């Protein structure tokens, strides 16, 4: 869904944390999509890339 | 939980191959013959090289 | 139940811990010592662990 930013690959600086076993990157786009009269989702559309761990 | 143990088990042996093949499917590429008795070598449908010999199926 | 990974070389251990709060860790740090480290070598380990081919 080309709502989205590229890219998978990259150094990371921890900010936060909660997952001791997940490295998130960044959200990496997130874009609320409202719909039409046809219909709605009105949902933020978003990406992530993240690298678990092991 | 169970990609973090990082756990592969390569292929590398007998598929066990040709008795999941049909005989008439199978075709005689050479021969080789001397001291450590005669052998034949025969060609899957999917390509493969086998050898084979008197006693083996 | 406790501190999680260890790993040695005969030189060093790093090891992968967890602990009760900015206490424990406190206590347990203090146990051991405390540095400034400076010239950082960068070795094939680190890549490594950047790689998950190395499990941590």
């Amino acid at each position: 869904v080309e709502m989205l930013t590229s890219d998978a690959t990259i150094e990371e600086f921890p900010e936060a944390q909660v997952s001791p076993f997940f490295k998130n990157i960044d959200l990496q786009t997130a874009k609320q999509v409202g719909g039409a009269q046809v219909g709605v989702p009105i949902l933020v559309e978003f990406k992530i890339t993240m690298t678990s761990n092991y | 939980d169970e990609l973090g143990p990082v756990n592969a088990n390569p292929v590398a042996a007998c598929n066990e191959p040709l008795c999941s093949f049909d005989l008439d499917q199978l075709k005689l590429v050479a021969v080789v013959t001397g001291d450590a008795s005669p052998v034949a070598m025969v060609e899957d449908p999917a390509g493969r090289g086998h050898i084979v010999r008197r006693n083996t199926r | 139940v406790w501190v999680k990974t260890f790993s040695e070389n005969n030189n060093a251990v790093s090891i992968d811990g967890s602990a009760v709060s900015h206490d424990e860790v406190a206590e347990f740090m203090r146990g051991l010592n405390g540095v400034v480290w400076t010239p950082k070598g960068m070795g094939r380990l680190v890549d490594r662990r950047r790689d998950s081919k190395t499990a941590r």
